């Protein structure tokens, strides 16, 4: 979004991460590797689910016929009742449209936060020998092919597998 | 060597609304909208439904039951949901009414509006001792009995006067009569007939005047003697004459007043009704059940929180109407596939 | 060695609503809601309150003052807030009225609706020179004076005809009469009595007809001669007869029309009323002051922006009603205490 | 929240920071130290206060009796007026519920921003010798017991107290 | 050496609203609000406008055209937008009407409410063969023709009876008559005159009674014989008498009923009207075009999405009203210029 | 905002960036340089524009006269129609006020995200020899006068112009 554009991220879809929406790429002699973090995506899928539950709680009074207003005798009242029904329908509809809009904007705008979160998960497990660019990317002192990358998406990685330093819990 | 964070590129046919970014394309969406289809009406789940004022006083009209017709007199229950199936209900016989000269047609539709309704617990006004001469409570064929004979609407007394004579307006004072804080719906009217038959049954053959007063609302009628309208919504040929009938709504503790002359169908059995039932325009073979009754779409059960279509009155557990189909973004804004990298 | 950022763990009994996270627990909350309690009514702060149409024409009814009763004639001010304390107001004597045969009971409640009201600046229609024979402006005991005598509602003239004779309907034309763009509320009626007394006071002993027309609205009455209802809301025994009284609302610049016969209580002193006062159903010993008058809860002063309870009409600086108690999160989402660290 | 979960922060309450909502922990030979930043919490408390003032501005017309509609003569109008009153009450109530919901979501979601702010305040005053993990934590070349930690919460710290480099204003 | 990120400091005269930060100052703002100015009314763009019921039946009133005046009979089109210019319309001659005794004045304003309107396709009720004696369809000067003569409202027949005799109330039964699901607006009335002239034209010189019934609504009139009101909205001196006129709205398929006596201006040419036109109070020299018609501000074209000012009814492509002027922040929160750096 | 206050940014306007709203400063022997990023500001200006378009879509039923309700005969109905018109006007107005408020809050609060984005754009092009403070600022191993700074705002900078390392695309 506006963040990714300014802070030169790549507005780059990576067709290939069949699973998750967000994850990691990986670049070198091996070419380009691709992975999807299975926690960023289940966290995104959960948010949306709850938002759906929130959106589906709204209760609004039923809206029925006037009890004492008769179909041929009180037509001028009944007309004003049609008007009332219509204006209600319109007002709440416009409010519902607003609720969803805000909802959507939020869900959409969140992605760049996932990316920024995913990036911090990476900075930790790549260790202190790595170099944070600002891109959402890291210059590493070692190669990272698909098996290495898959281990970053799983959270099962050790900079130390390849004799480099590590942050210990 | 670079290890980056990235998002996917995928099939994003669905478009969504966003305040900051305008209309954006999205991987997936959870739709919140639906256009229901016209189906039949059913029993509103959590409450109880009506449509026939009475089930066990079968083969009748709603109006017939309203008017207190001899066979159409079933002890009728409650609802808290009601269906309005005839906007302009019809009678199915008895004495020929000139329906269109009063608000009487809607009487059932009014009654329907209440939760609790009841034929009567008495009859208000002594038909015999009524002001004006002693009356013989007229009865008429064209309105059979449980046994056959001559019928006249439990509702009203056909006050035919012995000592046949013209009368200056007489006033009855229709009292409240009911239990609880119910309403009372009093029903009444006036019979008129041809020149000759008028002098026969009552000692006068000229237009008769009738005026009622209830809750500050006044109505005034003038009888017709000749050329009554081509009989309809009747049975069989007391065609000499017709009845104009009207109703009077007495709120709790309040008295009604009928000034009248000759042909007076005094009130007798008076409705008491209470509570509020939720009413809606529908069609009435009530098949099975739904969650929410929609005036158009009809019996309809909630799947999604919102619905698209025709707005209309609806009762029960309903989805809320919405101008446009609405979708909840369940995915990622569309990104083109990337080799714009080095 | 690690130096981290962390958030607290604490007592988080309060639950809050959140679109993304569902219902979450929170350290503290600022409640925005309250359930007020039923207390008495009071003086709406920024405006001015009513409840008694008149204070200095003491010991009376509102209706009495409306009707123009002899002692109940106090020069009455303005409000911009009014309390409706009697839904169906009563009279406290004078000539016995048959209240229930017209909308007259609500006359005060109508008047109450205006900011500015005033007894009169004249009287509309010459009682003596009124169409029909010269009248002697009847007066009656049962309606004392400041000095005792015989009273009859400043409102209306008891047009008793010398030259006692039956009369075909006569038409008066009640003119506008008022200052400014006020409304006019004209009041009128007809006296009726027993057979004998009718012939005595007026030369006719049969039901008398009365018809009014104002702003396209027509009303029609027929007098009763015998068996008047068990006197109530009266004083002392001119029980031979009763008065049916009605009112007529003349909008600015418009003329009213009363067709009448015998017993006609012509209009005289006519109300002019203007402005709009904010009205609400209340109970009227008005003790002290509040910020906002609630039909149920009553006198009630604003603490929090929203309120829970029974919705009802309310005027003044009121909190706005809300379906459910609402809280503003003032703290942190509940986190369990942590040793899930190494 | 969804950020802290993905970007492996600790969903860890630290009972013990009796004062602030957010602050710093501290880990070593001394065990675990705890502090609360008294600026992150007064900034959070202010936001909430203003939001309360915003929520309390909404004005809505009074809603009173019809002046010309009389209690026994115009009952079919008066009914439609009851309906109008009810539908108003309902619509605005639902709007108010939405305003507060958005308010709450915002107040709640903000915490991870405070944490992310607090972390930048720390990166500066720990100096260039420290190592940012991605956790919201720092590997330091010196010990930090309660007195050291309390000086980070106060903003009165000097990497140089313990002979290490510093960023100068 | 430091390279930092910073934001600007600038002229920030505009203040904006913010939930978290209270009222903040801002570099620039895009205003969404405007206070339009009172200007004349115009042609609503996307639809079609009215104001004169008829253009080519020129020099008349709307009421005149409503009443079916001889020259004021132009074949009149449709709109879907209508302007209400006279709240209480006036007649421009013909036979003197006593306007204020019925709802008749508003007849045009009612008609205006429909999209499709039409003078007639026949005339309902045989004026000659009408109940009561054979009538000679009275005509009157004071209501010229295309050629001069004597006119009487296409609307109604001036049923003057040969065989001059008093009559007990007679009932006509005004039938539906119309095409489609249109409405019918029936118009009728009664002529009255001075003592002498009444006996001349009709064999009776006493107040005549008239009662109508349509869609459950009853009205009742009593004629005046003497001292008619100072003629106004007339032409030239048949001042002996006047006409009281009324209208009757027949919904699709429904029958009306007029009980009447002497002076009966029977109905004849009856309106059929259908569709719904959007109506608003305006002033009517309709100059040019606008986007949206506002009751106050008038012809007004949309610039910004919201408007400040007086709320009022408005039709077309309108900006939506808003309590306060609203601005969209287009810039940065005010920051003081900085040397608070080292 | 609340972020900049906690995470010690400068609540410092830089009068002088005549162009953009957000950009870079620059501090040394040369004094203080100032620049404005022409992408952060056009991205901010775009957001606002769209928000304006969103705010201007809301359609609301016309609100006109009752067809069968006549000016002298049905005044008690016509009154209830005035009430309905007023309550509609009020409800939607209050909703519109809320939509804009949320809009404003968002537009305002976004600035600190631009700053945080701009900062990442900088971290990349200053190269690995620089030192991120946490301030939104960088300690560099070279001088940066107005010509250097202007080249960072343009995105046309090379740490390597002054013989230092670089991140290569
Ligand atoms: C009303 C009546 O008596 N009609 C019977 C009769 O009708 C014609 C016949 O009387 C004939 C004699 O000269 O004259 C016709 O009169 C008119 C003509 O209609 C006009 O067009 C013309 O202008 O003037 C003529 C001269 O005046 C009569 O039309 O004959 C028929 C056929 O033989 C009989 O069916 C009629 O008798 C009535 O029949 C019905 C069933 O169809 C009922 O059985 C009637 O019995 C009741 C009833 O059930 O309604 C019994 C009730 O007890 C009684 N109620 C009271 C209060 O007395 C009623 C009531 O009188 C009538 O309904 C009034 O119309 O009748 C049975 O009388
Ligand atoms: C009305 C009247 O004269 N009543 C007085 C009287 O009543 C009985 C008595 O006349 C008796 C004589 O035969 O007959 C009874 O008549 C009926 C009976 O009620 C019926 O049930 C039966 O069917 O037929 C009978 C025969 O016709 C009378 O009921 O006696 C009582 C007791 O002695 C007196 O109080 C009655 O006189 C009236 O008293 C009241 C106070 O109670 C007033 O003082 C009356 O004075 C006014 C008044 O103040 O209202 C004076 C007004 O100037 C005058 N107005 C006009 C316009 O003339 C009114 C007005 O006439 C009466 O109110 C009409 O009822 O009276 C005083 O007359
Ligand atoms: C109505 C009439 O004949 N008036 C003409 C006449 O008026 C005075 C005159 O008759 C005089 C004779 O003694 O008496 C006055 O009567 C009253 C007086 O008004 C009262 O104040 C007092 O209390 O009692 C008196 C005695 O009863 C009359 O006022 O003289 C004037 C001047 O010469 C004539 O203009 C009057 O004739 C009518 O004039 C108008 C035009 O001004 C028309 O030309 C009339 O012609 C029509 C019409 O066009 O309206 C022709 C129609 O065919 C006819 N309709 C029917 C159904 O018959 C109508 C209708 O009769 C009248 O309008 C009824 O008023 O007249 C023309 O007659
Ligand atoms: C994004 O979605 C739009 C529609 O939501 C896609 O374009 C549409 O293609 C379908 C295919 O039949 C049509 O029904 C629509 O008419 C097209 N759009 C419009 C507005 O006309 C579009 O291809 C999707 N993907 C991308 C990458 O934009
Ligand atoms: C009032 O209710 C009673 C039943 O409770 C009705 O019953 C009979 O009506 C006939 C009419 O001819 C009378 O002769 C009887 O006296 C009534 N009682 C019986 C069955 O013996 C009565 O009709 C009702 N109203 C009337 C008309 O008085
Ligand atoms: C809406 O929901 C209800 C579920 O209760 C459906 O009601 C059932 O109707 C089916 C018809 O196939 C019957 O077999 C069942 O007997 C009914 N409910 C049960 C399980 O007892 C209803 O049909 C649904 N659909 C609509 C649109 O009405
Ligand atoms: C979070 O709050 C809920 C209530 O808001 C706490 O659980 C409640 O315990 C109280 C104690 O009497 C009960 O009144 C409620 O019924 C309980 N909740 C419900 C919904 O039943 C809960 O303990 C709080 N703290 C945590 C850590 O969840
Ligand atoms: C009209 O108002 C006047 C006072 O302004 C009323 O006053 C007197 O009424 C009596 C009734 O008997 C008349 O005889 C007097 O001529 C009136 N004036 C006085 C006091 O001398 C009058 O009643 C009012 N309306 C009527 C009935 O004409
Ligand atoms: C609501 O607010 C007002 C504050 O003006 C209260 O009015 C005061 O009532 C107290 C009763 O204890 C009196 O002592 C004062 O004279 C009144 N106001 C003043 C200070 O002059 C009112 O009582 C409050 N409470 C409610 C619910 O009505
Ligand atoms: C921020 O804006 C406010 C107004 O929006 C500025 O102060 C206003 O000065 C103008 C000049 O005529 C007055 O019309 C207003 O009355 C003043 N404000 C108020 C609320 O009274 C203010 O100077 C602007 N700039 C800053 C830095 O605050
Ligand atoms: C009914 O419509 C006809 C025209 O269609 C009207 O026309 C004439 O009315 C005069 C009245 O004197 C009659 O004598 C004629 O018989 C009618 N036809 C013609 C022109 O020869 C008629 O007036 C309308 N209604 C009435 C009054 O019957
Ligand atoms: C509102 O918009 C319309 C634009 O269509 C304006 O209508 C034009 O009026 C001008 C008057 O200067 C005429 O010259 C044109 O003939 C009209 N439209 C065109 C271009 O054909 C209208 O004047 C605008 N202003 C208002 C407030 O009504
Ligand atoms: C049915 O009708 C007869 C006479 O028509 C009547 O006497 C009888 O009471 C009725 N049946 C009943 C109630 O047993
Ligand atoms: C009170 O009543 C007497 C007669 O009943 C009347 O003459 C007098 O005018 C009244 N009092 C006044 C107004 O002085
Ligand atoms: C105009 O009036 C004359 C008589 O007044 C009438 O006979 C004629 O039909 C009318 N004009 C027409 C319709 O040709
Ligand atoms: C900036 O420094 C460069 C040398 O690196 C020089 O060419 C230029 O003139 C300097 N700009 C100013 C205005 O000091």
């Amino acid at each position: 979004g506006f963040f990714g554009a300014i802070a030169g991220f790549l507005e780059g879809g990576w067709e290939g991460m069949i699973a998750g929406w967000h994850g990691y790429t990986s670049h070198g002699a091996h070419g380009v590797a691709v992975a999807a973090d299975l926690k960023s995506t289940q966290e995104a899928i959960n948010k949306i689910t709850k938002n759906l539950n929130s959106l589906s709680e709204l209760e609004v009074k039923n809206l029925q016929r006037l009890s004492g207003a008769m179909d041929e005798l009180h037509n001028e009242i009944l007309e004003l009742d049609e008007k009332v029904d219509d204006l209600r329908a319109d007002t709440i509809s416009s409010q519902i449209e607003l609720a969803v809009l805000l909802s959507n904007e939020g869900i959409i705008n969140s992605e760049d936060e996932h990316l920024l979160a995913l990036e911090r998960k990476l900075k930790k497990m790549l260790g202190p020998s790595a170099v944070d660019i600002g891109n959402g990317c890291f210059e590493t002192k070692h190669k990272c092919n698909q098996t290495c990358l898959d281990r970053i998406a799983a959270g099962t990685f050790n900079a130390g597998e390849f004799s480099l330093p590590t942050f210990d819990s | 060597d670079r290890i980056c964070t990235g998002i996917t590129s995928s099939n994003s046919p669905h478009v969504v609304k966003t305040a900051t970014q305008g209309e954006v394309n999205v991987t997936g969406v959870i739709p919140l909208t639906t256009t229901p289809t016209k189906s039949h009406f059913a029993n509103l789940k959590g409450t109880q439904t009506r449509g026939k004022l009475c089930p066990n006083c079968l083969n009748c009209t709603d109006l017939d039951v309203a008017l207190g017709r001899p066979k159409c007199m079933g002890t009728i229950p409650s609802a808290k949901a009601s269906i309005l199936h005839e906007v302009k209900p019809v009678t199915s016989g008895c004495f020929p009414i000139m329906h269109d000269r009063t608000k009487i047609r809607q009487l059932p539709n009014l009654l329907r509006g209440y939760e609790n309704i009841r034929l009567s617990a008495r009859n208000v006004t002594n038909a015999e001792t009524a002001p004006g001469g002693p009356y013989i409570v007229g009865t008429s064929g064209s309105c059979p009995n449980v046994t056959n004979g001559n019928g006249f609407f439990a509702t009203m007394a056909w006050a035919v006067p012995k000592n046949k004579t013209a009368t200056n307006p007489l006033t009855v004072e229709v009292p409240y009569i009911c239990t609880k804080g119910e309403d009372q719906i009093t029903v009444w009217g006036f019979h008129s007939d041809d020149e000759t038959q008028m002098v026969k049954l009552y000692g006068d053959s000229k237009p008769q005047k009738f005026t009622s007063s209830a809750n500050g609302v006044t109505t005034h009628y003038v009888s017709q003697i000749g050329g009554f309208p081509n009989q309809a919504e009747d049975e069989g040929l007391p065609q000499s004459g017709r009845i104009v009938v009207d109703y009077m709504v007495q709120k709790p503790g309040k008295t009604g007043t009928i000034a009248y002359q000759r042909g007076v169908l005094l009130p007798q059995k008076v409705w008491c009704a209470s509570g509020r039932s939720k009413v809606i325009k529908g069609s009435l073979p009530l098949i099975g059940e739904a969650d929410c009754l929609h005036e158009k779409y009809g019996g309809l059960n909630k799947s999604k929180p919102y619905y698209t279509g025709e707005h209309a009155k609806a009762i029960g557990n309903c989805p809320i109407w919405v101008k446009t189909p609405l979708k909840l973004a369940n995915g990622t804004k569309y990104r083109p596939p990337a080799k714009l990298l080095k």
